[PDB]
């Protein structure tokens, strides 16, 4: 009876929506894969009646053997009240009928073994008893066999079926295959299902799975068909794929979620037990009051658990109104009156809001809206006293009815008619007092039900007379909230190391947050520290590498599920899991937090798949003489094409406010124009954006006052750049690398989708390419002059010879090694095409920028789906739903939320545009200062220095293929600051006197071309009498 | 909050990139040389003194003490994250860049840390503002003396004055508030 | 959040300026006169700050 | 067969299928675009353009 | 922009005067409190915008 496993199977279709080579993650009922399943037995005599609940759906699959299983009973509970889905199955077909099911023990069918010729299997047939509600009655359509598979979901009765017809080649358990399960029919029925019961045809009396609100990331095909499916949290690489929406993820930490932990919830605490609440002497008093003379005494500044008097075992009646008497202590009140007096026993009923009697008539009135509890308590063996307990009187005469809780004690000469008494009573002069008269042998009606009234007087006065709610043992060192009489917060409540004062009850920090609390029940002190918080961003590589993740926790004290099936190396960033520690700190790959980078590794020696981390150290410290002597100057150099990329513009999304909002709706436009101005200011601000980056595009591209055509005579002399010059043989006049880039960059994709009014660029593809061509032609062949007014041609053999000296290098090294320079220039171009064909890392940020453009448009459109109290993306349905007056009063706040959504969106648009203008003036800086010339200022035009950059086409962007001089050797040798000959120092303004020790020579500050000391290069200036570490040398004249 | 989570991730990327091209431009995480032979260029207040196990210096402590009132810096929604480069090794970066300009001079960024002597590195420094390095060779010991005095006056403006602390205090306090 | 993003914009512009200071002003000397502080600029010593 | 609706990369209405017949359709917003009027200065006469 | 800052007072959201004090005086002090609640929320919108 062992259990089994499932790999990936059981994926359905969301709805009839048709997609095309896209990646959606729409959330609905889902099937967790790698989830526990069961392998049953087939007849070879067990009943095989797997009857489970339909919790969130059921995953099913089977292989038929002899057309055995056909009986299903899908229902809620089957108490002869809920429906059931009868099923029939011929050879390769389906059919569903739904109505009732009433059978006991084992419902099933039976195919006999020793059948002489045939059989029919309908004798037992515990299938139907009274098919009296069959609405959705829809009828239509030797080794191992094929496979069947059914999945469903519970959406308002939509028991939608999904089926597939293909065989499998696994006879033991689930196949090692993967496929979708397309919907066949969605019956509506109308009675839900939570319990599914099945029956089958066996002589004597099939996987089962379960669904949950899981998550998925689908990947369809160009035929619009499901290919695979992945959850998110099941293996955190899947979380990475979900948050990045791709099945081929590069390695990196991707924020997953937080974790709102709350161990042992929170502790509720009130001060120590009441003080100056002697309820006994008021309620078990020898001295009570009369009904018309009811006493009135307060209880204050001491708490009352209204349940301790309940369990004090001293009453016979417990009636409380308004608020819950049970555990009423947790509620805190202004003040309470606890009064005791005596009335007739039968009158407990009469003691309530609105009840009547002689008590209410002349003795004691109760408010209709009473705010209190009422209790009566019996002492029947003590309610009478020898000599009779008639001490407490009651009133028989009163002209006026009492006001709420009014007390009448006056016993003046009572007058009833208009004939007076003159102070002496008698006939028509009625005595107003009579006594109770409690006798030991009196009947139950006069046998007292002695009542006590508890009134909670909740005026505007402060509520501090309260009840002890739940004062329990202090929770030490368990992250919990607290309830100190009204204040809460996740606290590390333990003994705290500070001094406290009588004024101290609650405390804040400089940031006004609870950092210390105080024990109200006794002299004890507590502190609070933020216990866990922290989000999760998983450090795992992508689907190309293994699926073994590593998970990091952000600044949270190791108090949540240590390493297990659910290692640990604690860091300043928090508790790290899923990655064992490594002593050595490699070169970083992916920072996670507190400067730790983790790379998956395999320690071949058995095969373990675990990720390893380390700390921040690019190699180690470099050990060279740093005090006074060692000087390092490269005898060799390289030219790496530092392909940095700058976003020159942005999609000119000149949104049309009204038409973006109010499409085919005059009511919407009418209501918007009441707000009016706003969206118009948004509109022309966006147009100002458009003109801003179009001017950027101009001055970065049409900085020349003239359109220029590249010369068709490619005599550049062995240095060529044909992959960057537009070859005159293509329909789009962009060169090779533009082709590769534009193939690499994709995804908005057109100007004709929606209210997303994509304006065409002020420079379209062919003519933005024309500008790029013009720029490259100039900066290669005429240069600054054609970029700064009148053209003057210049060969590239001089265009860069100038700019070595523009950096510090000398054009002599060009003349001496330029054939190689060109060869490695072509090598750099090859590196371009290679590392930019499919490798997106180098070409990253331009594509990235057009991304946040794309999902900016995407949040702009699906912001409509963010219905701000609406029931749709666009109110068009709601627009037609209500009367234009009612439409006015609803679209008012609804489309007001929509326009503030627009304002938000365009605000991120403004900010994005702001950093784009920053980057765009930066692009102008690059182009003008560095390509129409050269930024002599060090290392600003990409890593290393800068010689050329070649403007190559990019949607709203550009790449500047810097030709940077980069050192390659460490001649880290002894030094000489100057040449003390006879008290004077020989030195050029640039250069350093350098030697390994053989010959002290002068050489340039970035290239090791040593030279003889000469009076021309080395010219005497000042003296050398103040130096730190000089050595002498001779001087010669060539 | 989806887009704002994106925005805060953008904030993280911008800040640690700021760190990168401000600190982690180094191609080799780096530490100070053992000996200190410079020519009067006392760096105790600035360079991480190997005396303290932590690699900070006097002005680091002065900065910390002057702006201890960092308020948050945590409790309620204050989901502050520690720097992707910790304080101790961001100080290691401070040292790295320090010794880098000390030794590999301005050539540092061009690749390998091609070290050059600091004292004669100032020669390129004087030549970097149009004054010939002869003045270095003619008065540089004194140059160092009043340079050290200038650093001491900086420390004075750090401790007995808040002029050197002004807009740091403003930015941290405005973040705090 | 918008205020924080905007402040991020200005501070990050200042931060690119900081990188430029690192480059033309620490990893190099700004031939561009008198922006690295009053007077001229030779070089600078970076140091930590919160 | 199970499909009836349509979508596109930007998750907006791209194609629909006729419930009464099988036909591979497309939908595109009508014209939009814009109206930017070109004209010389009004010191020059009223020869207009759209 | 200054003229805007002035003229969204015309953008009166459901009121019919520039400065809202007369609308406040136009309704009963509780009812005026209710209406001025959302006039002032709109005014805060205008503030944060500007
Ligand atoms: C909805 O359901 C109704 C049910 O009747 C369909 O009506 C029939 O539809 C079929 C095909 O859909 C019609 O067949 C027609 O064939 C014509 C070709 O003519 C040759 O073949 C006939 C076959 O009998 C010969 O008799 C004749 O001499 C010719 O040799 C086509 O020209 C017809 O096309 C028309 O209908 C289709 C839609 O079906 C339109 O798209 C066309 O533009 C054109 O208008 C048609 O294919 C049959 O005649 C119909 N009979 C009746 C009684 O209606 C509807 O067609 C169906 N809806 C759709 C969209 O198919
Ligand atoms: C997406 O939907 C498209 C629309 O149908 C699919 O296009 C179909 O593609 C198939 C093959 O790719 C074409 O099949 C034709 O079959 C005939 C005869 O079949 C013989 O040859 C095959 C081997 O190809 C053999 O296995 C058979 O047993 C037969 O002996 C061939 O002569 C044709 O060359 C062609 O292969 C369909 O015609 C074509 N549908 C059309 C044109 O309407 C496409 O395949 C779908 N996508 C995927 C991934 O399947
Ligand atoms: C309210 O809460 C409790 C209730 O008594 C008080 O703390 C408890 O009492 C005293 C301290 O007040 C602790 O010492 C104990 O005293 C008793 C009585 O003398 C003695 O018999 C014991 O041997 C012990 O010494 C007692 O331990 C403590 N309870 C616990 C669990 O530690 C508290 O002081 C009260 N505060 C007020 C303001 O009433
Ligand atoms: C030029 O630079 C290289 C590295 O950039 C220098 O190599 C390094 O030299 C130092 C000492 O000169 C080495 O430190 C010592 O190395 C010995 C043996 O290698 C070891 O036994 C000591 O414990 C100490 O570590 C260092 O290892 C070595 N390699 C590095 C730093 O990667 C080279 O010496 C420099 N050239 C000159 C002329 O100094
Ligand atoms: C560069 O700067 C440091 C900064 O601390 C300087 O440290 C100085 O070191 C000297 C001795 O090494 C200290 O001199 C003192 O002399 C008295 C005379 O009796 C003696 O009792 C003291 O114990 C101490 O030796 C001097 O106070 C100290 N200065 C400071 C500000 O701490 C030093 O000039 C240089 N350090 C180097 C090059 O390592
Ligand atoms: C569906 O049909 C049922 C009829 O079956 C009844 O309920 C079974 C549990 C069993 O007791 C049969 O013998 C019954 O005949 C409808 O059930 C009754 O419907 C009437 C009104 O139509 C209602 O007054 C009764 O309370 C229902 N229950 C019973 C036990 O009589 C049921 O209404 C039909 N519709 C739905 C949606 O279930
Ligand atoms: C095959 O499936 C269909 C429903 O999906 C059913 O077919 C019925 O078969 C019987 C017996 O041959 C016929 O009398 C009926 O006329 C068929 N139905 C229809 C609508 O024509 C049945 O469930 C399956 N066939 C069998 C034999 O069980
Ligand atoms: C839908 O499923 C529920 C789950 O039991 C069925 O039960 C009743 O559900 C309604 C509202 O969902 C409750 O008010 C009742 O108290 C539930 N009754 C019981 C006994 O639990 C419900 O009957 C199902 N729907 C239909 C139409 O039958
Ligand atoms: C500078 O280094 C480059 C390689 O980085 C050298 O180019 C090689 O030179 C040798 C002989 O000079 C040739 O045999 C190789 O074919 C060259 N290319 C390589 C190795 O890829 C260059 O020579 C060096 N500079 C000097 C002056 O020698
Ligand atoms: C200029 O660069 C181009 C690069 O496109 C070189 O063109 C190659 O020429 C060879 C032989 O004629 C062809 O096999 C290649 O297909 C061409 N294209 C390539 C490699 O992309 C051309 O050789 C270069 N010219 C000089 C003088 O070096
Ligand atoms: C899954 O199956 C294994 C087989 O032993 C079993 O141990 C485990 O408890 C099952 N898990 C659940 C809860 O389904
Ligand atoms: C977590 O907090 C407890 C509080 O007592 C402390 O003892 C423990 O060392 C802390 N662990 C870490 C490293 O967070
Ligand atoms: C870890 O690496 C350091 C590096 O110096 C070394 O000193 C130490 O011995 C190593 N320890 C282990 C356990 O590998
Ligand atoms: C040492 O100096 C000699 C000069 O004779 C030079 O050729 C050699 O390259 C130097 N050593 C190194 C490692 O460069
Ligand atoms: C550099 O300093 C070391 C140690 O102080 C010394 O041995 C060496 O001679 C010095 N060299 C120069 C040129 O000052
Ligand atoms: C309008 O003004 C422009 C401004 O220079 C001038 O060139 C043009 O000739 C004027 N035309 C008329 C008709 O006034």
């Amino acid at each position: 009876p062992a259990y089994t496993n499932s790999f990936t199977r059981g994926v359905y279709y969301p709805d009839k929506v048709f997609r095309s080579s896209v990646l959606h993650s729409t959330q609905d009922l889902f099937l967790p894969f790698f989830s526990n399943v069961t392998w049953f037995h087939a007849i070879h005599k067990r009943f095989d009646n797997p009857v489970l609940p339909f919790n969130d759906g059921v995953y099913f699959a089977s292989t038929e053997k002899s057309n055995i299983i056909r009986g299903w009973i899908f229902g809620t509970t089957l108490d002869s009240k809920t429906q059931s889905l009868l099923i029939v199955n011929n050879a390769t077909n389906v059919v569903i009928k739904v109505c009732e099911f009433q059978f006991c023990n084992d419902p099933f069918l039976g195919v006999y073994y020793h059948k002489n010729n045939k059989s029919w299997m309908e004798s037992e047939f515990r299938v139907y008893s009274s098919a009296n509600n069959c609405t959705f009655e829809y009828v239509s359509q030797g080794n191992f066999k094929n496979l069947r598979e059914f999945v469903f979901k519970n959406i308002d009765g939509y028991f939608k079926i999904y089926s597939k017809h293909t065989p499998i080649n696994l006879v033991r358990d689930l196949p090692q295959g993967f496929s979708a399960l397309e919907p066949l029919v969605d019956l509506p029925i109308g009675i839900n299902i939570t319990r599914f019961q099945t029956l089958l045809a066996l002589h004597r009396s099939y996987y089962v799975g379960y669904l949950q609100p899981r998550t998925f990331l689908l990947k369809y095909n160009e035929n619009g068909t499901i290919t695979d499916a992945v959850d998110c949290a099941l293996d955190p690489l899947s979380e990475t794929k979900c948050t990045l929406k791709s099945f081929t993820v590069e390695k990196g930490i991707y924020q997953t979620s937080n974790f709102r932990v709350q161990p042992t919830e929170s502790i509720v605490r009130f001060p120590n037990i009441t003080n100056l609440c002697p309820f006994g002497e008021v309620f078990n008093a020898t001295r009570f009051a009369s009904v018309y003379a009811w006493n009135r005494k307060r209880i204050s500044n001491c708490v009352a658990d209204y349940s301790v008097l309940y369990n004090s075992a001293s009453f016979s009646t417990f009636k409380c109104y308004g608020v819950s008497p049970t555990k009423l202590n947790d509620l805190c009140f202004t003040n309470v009156y606890a009064d005791s007096f005596v009335i007739r026993g039968d009158e407990v009923r009469q003691i309530a809001p609105g009840q009547t009697g002689k008590i209410a008539d002349y003795n004691y009135k109760l408010p209709d809206d009473f705010t209190g509890c009422v209790i009566a308590w019996n002492s029947n063996n003590l309610d009478s006293k020898v000599g009779g307990n008639y001490n407490y009187l009651y009133r028989l005469f009163r002209k006026s009815n009492l006001k709420p809780f009014e007390r009448d004690i006056s016993t003046e000469i009572y007058q009833a008619g208009s004939t007076p008494c003159n102070g002496v009573e008698g006939f028509n002069c009625y005595f107003p007092l009579q006594s109770y008269g409690f006798q030991p042998t009196n009947g139950v009606g006069y046998q007292p039900y002695r009542v006590v009234v508890l009134s909670f007087e909740l005026l505007h006065a402060p509520a501090t007379v309260c009840g002890p709610k739940k004062s329990t043992n202090l929770v030490k060192n368990k992250c919990v909230n607290f309830n100190f009489n009204g204040l809460t917060g996740t606290g590390v409540l333990t003994e705290s190391n500070k001094k406290f004062l009588p004024f101290q009850q609650f405390g804040r920090d400089i940031a006004d947050t609870t950092d210390a609390v105080r024990d109200p029940q006794t002299l004890e002190i507590l502190d609070i520290t933020p216990c866990s918080f922290g989000g999760v961003s998983v450090i795992t590589p992508g689907t190309n590498t293994s699926n073994q993740v590593a998970v990091l926790y952000q600044g949270v004290n190791c108090t949540e599920v240590p390493v297990a099936i659910h290692n640990v190396f604690q860091t300043r960033a928090g508790c790290l899991i899923g990655a064992e520690h490594v002593n050595n700190s490699y070169e970083c790959d992916i920072p996670i937090g507190a400067g730790i980078c983790a790379s998956y590794q395999t320690q071949t020696n058995v095969a373990s798949q675990s990720i390893i981390a380390y700390t921040m150290s690019l190699g180690a410290e470099n050990s060279v003489a740093y005090s006074n002597n060692s000087i390092a100057i490269p005898t060799n150099f390289t030219i790496s094409v530092t392909t940095e990329i700058l976003p020159v513009s942005m999609t000119k999304t000149s949104v049309d406010c009204t038409m973006y909002i109010c499409g085919d709706s005059t009511e919407c436009s009418n209501l918007l124009l009441q707000y009016g101005s706003f969206c118009t200011q948004l509109n022309r601000a966006l147009t100002g954006i458009a003109v801003e980056q179009d001017k950027n595009t101009q001055e970065v591209f049409a900085q020349v006052k003239q359109i220029y055509k590249t010369p068709p005579i490619k005599d550049f002399g062995g240095f060529n750049f044909s992959q960057i010059l537009p070859d005159p043989s293509k329909p789009s006049k962009r060169s090779f690398i533009e082709d590769l880039l534009f193939n690499k960059v994709t995804l908005i994709c057109a100007q004709k989708f929606n209210g997303l009014t994509v304006l065409p660029p002020l420079l379209t593809d062919e003519m933005i390419a024309q500008y790029t061509s013009a720029l490259l032609a100039g900066t290669i062949t005429s240069g600054w002059t054609f970029g700064a007014g009148a053209a003057l041609q210049i060969p590239f053999a001089m265009q860069m010879a100038y700019r070595f000296n523009g950096i510090g290098v000398t054009q002599n090294v060009l003349y001496e090694n330029q054939k190689l320079i060109a060869n490695q220039f072509n090598s750099a171009i090859g590196k371009i095409q290679d590392s930019l064909s499919s490798t997106a890392s180098a070409l990253g940020k331009l594509q990235d920028v057009v991304n946040q453009n794309a999902q900016a448009l995407n949040t702009l459109v699906k912001q409509l789906s963010s219905n701000f109290g609406a029931i749709s993306s666009v109110l068009n349905d709601i627009l037609s739903r209500l009367d234009p007056p009612e439409a006015e009063v609803q679209i008012d706040r609804l489309i007001t939320g929509r326009l503030q959504s627009l304002q938000t969106y365009v605000t991120q648009q403004l900010i994005r545009a702001a950093e784009i203008r920053a980057s765009a003036n930066l692009a102008a800086t690059k182009m003008s200062e560095c390509v129409l010339g050269q930024s002599k200022r060090v290392d600003f035009c990409g890593k290393g220095y800068h010689l050329m950059s070649f403007p190559q086409s990019a949607p709203h962007g550009v790449v500047f293929l810097h030709v940077t001089y980069v050192p390659a050797q460490e001649k880290n040798f002894t030094t000489a600051p100057a040449i003390c000959h006879d008290g004077k120092a020989h030195f050029p303004r640039e250069g350093v006197f350098v030697s390994n020790g053989t010959h002290w020579f002068v050489t340039q500050r970035n290239f090791y071309e040593p030279q003889i000391i000469t009076t021309d290069n080395t010219f005497v200036s000042g003296n050398c009498d103040v130096v730190i570490g000089i050595v002498n040398n001779t001087v010669y004249d060539p | 909050c989806t887009q704002l989570n994106r925005a805060l991730t953008g904030i993280a990327v911008e800040q640690d990139k700021n760190t990168q091209e401000v600190f982690a431009q180094v191609k080799q995480i780096y530490k100070t040389p053992p000996i200190k032979d410079f020519g009067g260029f006392n760096f105790s207040q600035i360079l991480p003194d190997p005396s303290k196990p932590s690699k900070r210096s006097f002005i680091e402590d002065l900065l910390f003490n002057k702006v201890t009132l960092a308020d948050a810096g945590k409790f309620n929604g204050l989901t502050v994250l520690p720097p992707l480069l910790t304080d101790e090794m961001i100080a290691q970066y401070t040292s790295a860049l320090l010794a880098g300009t000390i030794t590999s001079g301005w050539t540092f960024g061009a690749g390998a840390a091609l070290q050059i002597p600091f004292a004669m590195q100032m020669a390129y420094r004087f030549n970097g503002i149009g004054v010939t390095q002869n003045v270095l060779y003619e008065n540089q010991k004194l140059i160092a003396n009043q340079f050290n005095s200038a650093i001491g006056k900086i420390q004075d403006s750090l401790s007995s004055t808040a002029s050197a602390l002004g807009k740091l205090q403003d930015v941290v306090n405005q973040n705090a508030q």
